[PDB]
């Protein structure tokens, strides 16, 4: 969607942008982490701080970027092109992600859908009329062993239905932040039956083991 | 034991794993370097 | 005609919406379709008799 | 002048000859009597250009862009 | 002295190590078609064009960056190289739409003199054919970004020869654009060789643009003027 | 030998699946970790390789290829250039969750199959390239590494002993092609994410330049247990070639899907119906079923009564095993959307090097589209074969192939029900 | 299907229908098609001068 840069002003460098010597001096140990010789190899990294300081990327973060690792910048917008992470439009605060493919849609995702529609009010792919309320379904996000799931900014949430759905939009109203886990009990992945898994306190290293 | 022993990831905020590798930058070995510092230098 | 888009030209609802059609169109009436190294003869009963073409 | 053609004085501009070798192409321009122009024949020249010799750790051929 | 056997229909011929089938093939006078490869240009797998069977191999291999193992017996007419031929000649089709008397590389197009001496007949694949927006390179070369391929060999030569570093891929899946991101221009010295290195029609000379075709004009030896190299 | 296996306790690979006793390196070591390991990496390490390759362990991630082979191929003399030991995390084939678990709750056996896979390989550093998603359990892994190197048993003169080694994490920025075997290796060295040709192998052009491998998760968590454990005695989990455990997990569609450790040899019948709650509607309910994350066509009903879950079954059975989703789906449901589904994703997560996968997957998008909508004909189910025999064994990487592989099982399974679907478009279009 | 005039065509509302690919001359065969293109300062390419010998035109 519109991968061209089409600069609308507030943007089109050079934008107001800076960090912190603080920030700095992340940018440090990230460029320690790495070895010599292929110091730009960071570029990642050092644009993924530029994007959890400013929630959206300017054009001038990634000129930025490119005067502190001293390449050609064409590698940095090949790299913000390419991936998921980097949200290059300006978009809210909060950030919805409905997470539904395989398992996700036949555990009833469209119920979901339609909950996240009938309660928030916009429609897909777009934002509110504020910040803070930005929709966006997807692909899998990995924790593939519950219901269709939803990622707000670093937070999982699982074991969903329309109530708990209409839960989670009041604590985002209210502010409140709800747990980093799934719902319905069963504080990790459960098998949710009778215990079909390991049950005991283990032994240990005492045992017969081969030389160890 | 049937107790959630996580939850000390309850308020990681999002600069959190940037201060750790800070933390954690200091005794490390020193990257080894092979000739120039970049291929454009 | 045949089965074959190397030696005519294929018709004109294909050529319309195609991809391989548009080619074969244009390189087969630039180019012409190649003919592989050989001498041949034959001769046909024209009317008036042995027609040959070598 | 009447319509915007190219008209010539040249009958002899639409030939060529097609030979297999230069020592033919030599014998047929000494026979037909006008002198001739031998210009020489260059090879494509063999490169070792590779994959991972392409992408090692100290050289600087190093593509840093696919 | 450094010498490997590879039998090429049959016939046994000693190269040098190191080197790729392709200069092999070459070498005992088989082109191998081929649209990423190109003599002063380092190597990618993009184009695919470049297939042929070893035996006993059950994985048709690329041969444009194939290092050359002692003693192999390369097959360029068996059955699943035409088949893996007229295959990726019916994919490549696809997302490069009917331009051909428009365009301005119509007698000295790749796709065309491939597309009859080794790809099909009959398409498939009733919808389709993506749309890309228009670039703005710069005002000495004309370019339409719907005609690319996708081959991948304009970014290396900038990469590596220009070093401007004003091409780069774009996107994912089918929608990978070519070209600069940040609506800027490509003047260089150089950027007139371009036109010649893009295999397709898609990057032409701006002046000349819509004057004449490769079988109209004449070829005459020249020689470079106001310069002293020559 | 054995027959046909079950569950066994205290033989279990890993411990705290969830809830138990902490989250600790004193933990970990009352379990069964951080135990008397110096003596295992001065036994010498060419005998934990014959260990390796001894034991037989079978290897993880979608592959099937063997350990210890590979890693007796990374068993280069060394130059100037190190060697670099690369643990994959990235979580990608949905119905996929086989680590995030095990990253959560114990990653200290994670740190010492790193380890452990280090000094065997000559190795100096292991890269943990974890998927972008993952704030949480990618901070929990920080955290310990931090206890590891807090406790000093790692790091410089390590375990006591005179090989330094260190261990860092990367993070993923999300794509499904970062899990792969060398676009993994460029996402690392800074470029966009995209394979290399696999003749030059990353066992000997690698990271910047330097010779390394690649493992997946489970394969190195059990790692430092094949060592201090019994050789050949993992290998009595299962049948001869494919032996030891793994993670059996029902991922979508069963009353309370969730994970099991199995031995290799299980009935699929007794995995559904005694480890997962209960099949939704009975096992007269269920359509099919996909083994294989999502990279592995179908299995229906009447294959599955008999071939239990095996590796060599299951390649004779044209099918690939891997992770996670070895589940049904329902009768109620349209399979051909779900497979519809499938090939959407595997267009919006693919790079764009071969134009086979590109162009194919366009192709197969727009008629699995029409498939849903039910608009051909019968020469176009048999295209769909065509494109799915020319794009096996064409790309670079394995994603083109696991696009090709589900229009291959929903082709040899459920032809007729795409007859009906045609023949009920047809109804509509008359 | 007589071939008489040499009659051009456009467009329903429209343009010039010849787009100056030169097929016509590739296929004239006694070469009476002669073509000279231009484009012109809107973007679609034209021509200059499209001529036919009727003395070397042979239906
Ligand atoms: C298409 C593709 C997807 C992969 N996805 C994953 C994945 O989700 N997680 C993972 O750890 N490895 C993944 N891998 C890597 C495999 O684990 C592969 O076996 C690895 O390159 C070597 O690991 P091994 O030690 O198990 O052989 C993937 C590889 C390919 C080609
Ligand atoms: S690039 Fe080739 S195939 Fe494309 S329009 Fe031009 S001549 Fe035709
Ligand atoms: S612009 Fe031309 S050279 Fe560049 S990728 Fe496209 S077809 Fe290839
Ligand atoms: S098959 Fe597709 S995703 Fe894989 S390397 Fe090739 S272009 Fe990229
Ligand atoms: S150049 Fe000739 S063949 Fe082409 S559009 Fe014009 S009249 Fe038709
Ligand atoms: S001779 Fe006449 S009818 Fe034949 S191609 Fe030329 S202009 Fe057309
Ligand atoms: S598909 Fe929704 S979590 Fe994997
Ligand atoms: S020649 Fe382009 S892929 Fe080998």
């Amino acid at each position: 969607a519109l991968f061209v840069h089409r600069d609308t002003p507030k943007n089109n460098p050079e934008t107001p942008f800076d960090f912190t010597p603080e920030n700095y001096k992340r940018i440090e140990a990230i460029v320690k982490n790495y070895p010599e010789g292929h110091k730009a190899a960071a570029v990642l990294p050092v644009l993924d701080l530029a994007q959890r300081q400013n929630g959206w990327l300017p054009i001038s973060a990634m000129n930025k970027v490119a005067e502190i690792l001293q390449v050609p910048p064409m590698r940095v917008y090949e790299v913000a092109t390419f991936y998921t992470m980097y949200n290059r439009k300006p978009v809210g605060k909060y950030h919805i992600q409905v997470c539904t493919t395989t398992p996700c849609m036949l555990r009833n995702s469209d119920s979901i859908l339609e909950a996240i529609q009938k309660k928030l009010g916009i429609k897909v792919g777009e934002t509110t009329p504020d910040k803070l309320f930005t929709l966006i379904e997807v692909e899998c996000l990995g924790a593939c062993v519950n219901a269709p799931m939803v990622q707000i900014n670093d937070n999982y949430y699982e074991d969903l239905t329309p109530k708990d759905i209409e839960e989670i939009i009041d604590e985002l109203k209210a502010g409140k932040i709800p747990k980093p886990g799934p719902r319905s009990g069963r504080f990790s992945c459960e098998p949710a039956g009778g215990l079909t898994s390991l049950t005991e306190p283990p032994k240990g290293p005492g045992f017969g083991v081969q030389a160890g | 034991n049937t107790t959630y022993k996580n939850l000390q990831h309850h308020d990681y905020s999002t600069y959190t794993f940037l201060d750790l590798n800070l933390d954690l930058s200091k005794f490390r070995m020193p990257q080894p370097s092979s000739g120039r510092e970049s291929p454009r230098h | 005609k045949v089965d074959d888009a190397k030696v005519s030209p294929p018709k004109r609802a294909e050529m319309k919406t195609s991809m391989e059609s548009l080619i074969h169109h244009f390189k087969l009436y630039t180019e012409g379709y190649q003919v592989p190294p050989g001498a041949t003869y034959t001769a046909i009963e024209a009317p008036k008799g042995e027609f040959g073409v070598y | 002048p009447l319509m915007g053609w190219a008209s010539t004085a040249d009958p002899l501009s639409n030939l060529v000859l097609t030979f297999s070798t230069k020592e033919d192409a030599i014998a047929f321009a000494e026979k037909n009597g006008w002198s001739y122009d031998v210009e020489e024949r260059k090879v494509p020249k063999p490169k070792s250009k590779s994959y991972g010799a392409n992408f090692s750790w100290n050289k600087r051929t190093r593509v840093s862009t696919k | 002295s450094n010498l490997i056997e590879v039998f090429v229909d049959g016939q046994s011929v000693m190269v040098e190590p190191g080197t790729t089938v392709l200069q092999a093939c070459e070498k005992v006078g088989m082109q191998i078609p081929r649209f990423c490869y190109h003599e002063r240009l380092s190597v990618a797998g993009n184009c695919r064009m470049c297939l042929v069977e070893i035996e006993k191999a059950p994985k048709v291999v690329a041969a444009c960056a194939m290092p050359v193992m002692k003693g192999w017996n390369i097959l360029t007419n068996s059955e699943k190289t035409k088949k893996a031929r007229e295959g990726v000649m019916e994919f490549l089709l696809a997302n490069h739409p009917l331009d051909c008397p428009i365009c301005d590389q119509g007698g000295e197009c790749d796709l065309q003199d491939q597309s009859m001496m080794f790809g099909s007949d009959r398409s498939r694949f009733l919808e389709g054919k993506r749309a890309v927006e228009d670039k703005n390179i710069g005002p000495l070369v004309k370019t339409i970004m719907t005609r690319c391929i996708q081959c991948t060999r304009c970014i290396r030569f900038a990469s590596e020869i220009a070093g401007v570093d004003d091409l780069g891929t774009t996107g994912r899946g089918n929608d990978m654009q070519v070209g600069t991101y940040i609506e800027k221009m490509f003047m260089s010295e150089l950027s007139g060789n371009i036109i010649d290195i893009c295999p397709v029609g898609a990057l032409t000379s701006k002046p000349y643009a819509f004057t004449a075709r490769p079988w109209e004009t004449r070829k005459t030896e020249s020689i470079d003027v106001m310069d002293a190299v020559g | 030998k054995t027959s046909f296996g079950s569950l066994k306790d205290e033989d279990r690979i890993f411990t705290n699946l969830y809830g138990r006793h902490d989250w600790r390196l004193k933990g970990a070591q009352s379990r069964g970790d951080w135990y008397k390991t110096k003596e295992i990496l001065l036994k010498g390490p060419d005998w934990i390789l014959g260990e390796v390759k001894t034991s037989g362990l079978r290897g993880r991630g979608g592959a099937g290829f063997p350990t210890g082979l590979k890693w007796s191929f990374m068993n280069k003399p060394s130059d100037g250039r190190p060697k670099y030991l690369v643990v994959n995390a990235d979580e990608g084939e949905p119905g996929t969750c086989k680590d995030r678990e095990i990253i959560r709750h114990d990653p200290h056996k994670l740190v010492e199959g790193c380890l452990v896979g280090g000094r065997a390989m000559g190795a100096r550093a292991a890269y943990i390239y974890i998927r972008g998603e993952f704030y949480n359990e990618a901070s929990n892994l920080q955290v310990a590494i931090r206890e590891a190197y807090e406790a000093g048993l790692i790091g410089k003169n390590a375990c006591g002993s005179g090989y330094d080694f260190d261990v860092f994490v990367v993070r993923g920025a999300g794509a499904y092609i970062c899990g792969e075997e060398t676009a993994l290796i460029e996402s690392i060295e800074g470029k966009q994410g995209k394979p290399r040709l696999k003749p030059p192998f990353p066992a000997d052009v690698g990271v910047f330049g330097c010779p390394t491998t690649v493992a997946n998760v489970e394969t190195v968590a059990v790692s430092p247990t094949i060592c201090r454990r019994g050789g050949a005695w993992f290998a009595s989990f299962g049948r001869e070639r494919n032996s030891g455990t793994k993670l059996f997990n029902i991922s979508g569609h069963v009353n309370n899907p969730c994970t099991v450790e199995e031995e290799m040899s299980v009935p699929l019948k007794e995995l559904i119906e005694k480890h997962a709650g209960g099949v939704t509607g009975g096992w007269d309910n269920l359509l099919a079923v996909i083994p294989g994350g999502s990279s592995t066509p179908l299995i229906p009903k009447s294959v599955c009564e008999t071939v239990l879950m095996d590796f060599d079954a299951l390649i004779q059975a044209q099918t690939g095993l891997g992770t996670a989703a070895v589940i049904v789906m329902d009768r109620s449901t349209d399979i051909v959307k779900a497979i519809a589904r499938l090939i959407e994703f595997y267009k919006h997560e693919s790079c764009g090097q071969c134009t086979p996968c590109r162009e194919g997957v366009d192709w197969m998008n727009k008629v699995m589209a029409r498939f849903v909508r039910g608009d051909a004909r019968p020469a176009e189910i048999d295209s769909l074969w065509e494109i799915s025999k020319q794009i096996e064994g064409h790309t670079i990487c394995a994603l083109g192939d696991g696009a090709a592989w589900p229009v291959q099982g929903l082709i040899r399974h459920f032809r007729p029900e795409l007859e009906e679907r045609m023949q009920r478009f047809a109804q509509q279009h008359q | 299907r007589f071939r008489g005039e040499h009659a051009l065509r456009r467009y329903p509302s429209g343009e010039e229908r010849c787009i100056a690919c030169k097929l016509c001359e590739a296929v004239c065969p006694a070469q009476a098609i002669t073509i000279e293109a231009e484009p012109r300062a809107d973007g679609s390419r034209r021509t200059t001068r499209y001529d036919i010998d009727m003395t070397k035109c042979i239906y």
